[PDB]
């Protein structure tokens, strides 16, 4: 429901970008802070967030106003779609495959760090076949009934 | 445009670069690089409260999470003097001049940059964080057998 230290780090983001000094910061440059902040922002996603916020057409977000924002997103619980996305991030050649290897390279060394013995549970899981390369969409679908 | 070329303080990064990248490497680690863009002069220098703006000069990385110290100059000297289309001529221009004036073929195939860096941080957590809820879900299935 409240945030966290992580206010610490949005006010970091906000601060930079707001190279007037009026603690608002102008409205095409919020989805730039917020790609700088690790976010996946859609011009649509950007547009209702803009006009659910600005109905006043100023073009202004002060750092409330964008707190809040962010207290909006955190606050549900994430997509299938955006679980989608977020493998898809990992699987650079582009073929609905990742490796049990990279996966258990990003898995315990980026983010809230899965110990080696969550993400033996993960293979165990996502790698049916043995033969350590899991379509994760397939995964997706696991977890999700 | 031709900006503050504060041209003994291109001499001072290499000072401070020498601290941190004591091999001549031509490398220095992410985790660090905040360390590093604080320690300089005023013009370079990028002070404390500095994560968020190094994701945003889009630094690539190579293998190991290591920056190269010619990437570093030019992110650290465009930040100083303003983006510009004819910034485009700097970097490819101060990159020749240190490539033929560099008997040192190192190795440099690029990774990530420090944007993606943050966009893969967070996708990890999402998925991170499904796993998680999962592992639970599960754990309280087989709590639950009946
Ligand atoms: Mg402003
Ligand atoms: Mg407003
Ligand atoms: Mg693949
Ligand atoms: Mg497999």
């Amino acid at each position: 429901q409240l945030t966290e230290e992580q206010i610490a780090e949005f006010k970091e983001a906000f601060s930079l970008f707001d190279k007037d000094g009026d603690g608002t910061i102008t409205t095409k440059e919020l989805g730039t802070v917020m790609r700088s902040l690790g976010q996946n922002p859609t011009e649509a996603e950007l547009q209702d967030m803009i006009n659910e916020v600005d109905a006043d057409g100023n073009g202004t977000i002060d750092f409330p106003e964008f707190l809040t924002m962010m207290a909006r997103k955190m606050k549900d619980t994430d997509s299938e779609e955006e679980i989608r996305e977020a493998f898809r991030v990992f699987d650079k050649d582009g073929n609905g495959y990742i490796s049990a290897a990279e996966l258990r390279h990003v898995m315990t060394n980026l983010g809230e760090k899965l110990t080696d013995e969550e993400v033996d549970e993960m293979i165990r899981e996502a790698d049916i076949d043995g033969d350590g390369q899991v379509n994760y969409e397939e995964f997706v679908q696991m977890m999700t009934a | 445009s031709t900006e503050p070329l504060s041209e003994d303080d291109f001499d001072m990064f290499y000072e401070i670069w020498e601290k941190f990248d004591p091999e001549a490497t031509q490398f220095i680690e992410y985790s660090v690089l905040s360390d590093f863009a604080d320690a300089l002069s005023e013009p370079l220098r990028i002070a404390k409260p500095n994560q968020i703006s190094l994701i945003n000069m889009d630094l690539p990385m190579v293998s190991g999470d290591r920056i190269h110290c010619m990437d570093i100059l030019f992110a650290f000297t465009k930040r100083v003097l303003g983006e510009s289309g004819e910034m485009d001529a700097l970097k490819i221009q101060m990159e020749e001049k240190f490539m033929a004036a560099n008997p040192s073929k190192i190795s440099y195939e690029p990774i990530t940059t420090t944007l993606r860096r943050k966009h893969e941080e967070v996708s990890a957590m999402v998925i991170q964080r499904a796993f998680r809820r999962h592992l639970l879900q599960r754990s309280l299935k087989h709590a639950s057998f009946l």
